[PDB]
């Protein structure tokens, strides 16, 4: 069932600053004590940040395109917006990939999928039983299925500090699927703190479809529910970067070239 | 996949769980997390 | 071997390591059709 509700309006397209967030471990390889150069589809520093300021007045999941490198951020409160189904036509006639949980364990399938206009997690307000998580409806001419580890993973409706921070990068490479993660406990009102953190290679799935467009998945509080918050979106752009690696073997200072003529001479 | 020639000796470092290689100035791997749980350096220059 | 097929119709060129099954009622500018209505075919083709 496209169990699709009534409070989705068109937004004001609110944009913010992309100071230094979005750095990851570029390889499996140690370095130390240099400025190392390479080029990648990265988020440009200081640039726009797509802030999606979903509150009780506005639920936010439109059509969401990939468009050549992406970045996900959410100052979570017990991990509300889990679920990534990536594909082309977002229907039965897209073999897509469903990337969801049984609240402990990552369950992923890639197949023709009954991709409804709204399937979700019908999560309650005080306890959190996903009443209507029926997303594995149909699967024919399938391709793939994957199950990770059961790990500690909370759902329920909360507020307070922005203690959880899902910082995700989902990167493609010739079908291969690169999953980065880095935890960073923060608390600003919901204005964006600046900063920088290593993102770290959780996963690969080698899938390989027409990876065009998608949506998010949230937990609809069976009146749906989001609270006084947002979530931040970026794209990647293929430019060349210089990193300053310490003797402690850590990402410490990432500096682009093409942002700034200053940054160009720095990497020069 | 790494043959080579030199001297080995244990690390003094801050290694990572996914990690294997170190490539000191370039393409050298510098170190091995041994495939049965050790983490040592590399000094391929024996003496010469 | 009428059993097995390939596809020979697409908008544009391929990208490495990608699979799409979708037997589109293919047409040069969209047109979700009932083939073989004219300028509307399918990409699939047998082996013989």
């Amino acid at each position: 069932r496209c169990t699709t509700f009534d409070d989705v309006q068109a937004p004001n397209y609110t944009q913010h600053t992309s100071s230094m967030r979005g750095v990851y471990y570029p390889d499996e390889i140690f370095r130390s004590d240099t400025l190392y150069l390479t080029q990648d589809l990265f988020l440009p520093f200081y640039s726009n940040v797509t802030g999606f300021h979903t509150i009780n007045h506005t639920f936010g999941n439109p059509v969401i395109p990939f468009k050549d490198g992406i970045y996900f951020a959410a100052t979570e409160k017990s991990n509300v917006v889990r679920g990534w189904v990536f594909g082309s036509t977002m229907n039965n006639k897209s073999q897509s990939v469903i990337i969801i949980n049984n609240s402990t364990n990552v369950v992923i399938r890639a197949c023709n999928f009954e991709l409804c206009d709204n399937p979700f997690f019908a999560v309650s307000k005080p306890m959190g039983t996903q009443t209507h998580t029926m997303i594995f409806d149909n699967a024919f001419n399938c391709t793939f299925e994957y199950i990770s580890d059961a790990f500690s993973l909370d759902v329920s409706e909360k507020s307070g500090n922005f203690k959880h921070l899902r910082e995700f990068v989902f990167k493609n490479k010739d079908g291969f699927l690169y999953v980065y993660k880095g935890y960073q406990p923060i608390d600003v009102v919901r204005d964006l703190p600046s900063g920088f953190n290593t993102l770290k290679p959780i996963f690969k799935l080698p899938l390989g479809i027409n990876i065009t467009n998608f949506r998010a998945i949230l937990t609809a509080f069976s009146i749906w529910g989001t609270s006084a918050a947002a979530y931040f979106v970026g794209y990647l752009k293929p430019t060349t970067f210089m990193l300053k690696y310490d003797e402690n073997g850590t990402i410490t200072d990432a500096v682009d070239c093409s942002q700034n003529p200053l940054a160009e001479l720095k990497c020069s | 996949g790494l043959t080579g020639t030199g001297v080995l000796t244990p690390s003094s470092k801050r290694f990572q769980p996914f990690q294997q290689f170190g490539r000191d100035v370039s393409d050298f791997t510098d170190s091995v997390r041994d495939p049965k749980t050790s983490e040592i350096l590399d000094i391929s220059p024996c003496s010469f | 071997n009428y059993n097995y097929k390939y596809r020979y119709l697409r908008h544009g060129k391929l990208r490495p390591f990608e699979r799409d099954i979708s037997n589109v009622p293919f047409s040069p500018d969209g047109k979700p059709c009932t083939p073989p209505a004219l300028n509307c075919y399918w990409p699939l083709n047998d082996y013989g």
